[PDB]
């Protein structure tokens, strides 16, 4: 519902999605959280960065 | 592959986020095919569209 989600919680689900070293389900996880939970934005896409950054390269 | 995140490939995001009918376990299935599959993001967006519309009132 866009009762919970408008904008402030699209930019932090976009962020979530251009992590190329999360998969389809990793990241369906991240904004799935996130659209359910609009309070932890920054939270849900901070740990989906540190999944991200974690299986990445370097 | 366009990994790039194109135009319609970011579109195609947000538009499966903004459907209302359609509940979170559907939309990330939707979510996890899209980044696992961006070519798809017509087909799955399209499936996502019939489906929410398939939960709409009346």
């Amino acid at each position: 519902v866009d009762n919970k989600f408008n904008k402030e919680t699209q930019e932090a689900s976009w962020e979530i999605f251009t992590l190329p070293n999360l998969n389809g389900r990793q990241v369906a996880a991240f904004i799935s959280s996130l659209l359910d939970d609009p309070s932890q934005s920054a939270n849900l896409l901070a740990e989906a960065k540190k999944l991200n950054d974690a299986q990445a390269p370097k | 592959v366009d990994n790039k995140f194109n135009k319609e490939q970011q579109n195609a995001f947000y538009e499966i986020l903004h459907l209302p009918n359609l509940n979170e376990e559907q939309r990330n299935a939707f979510i996890q095919s899209l980044k696992d599959d961006p070519s798809q993001s017509a087909n799955l967006l399209a499936e996502a569209k019939k489906l929410n519309d398939a939960q709409a009132p009346k």
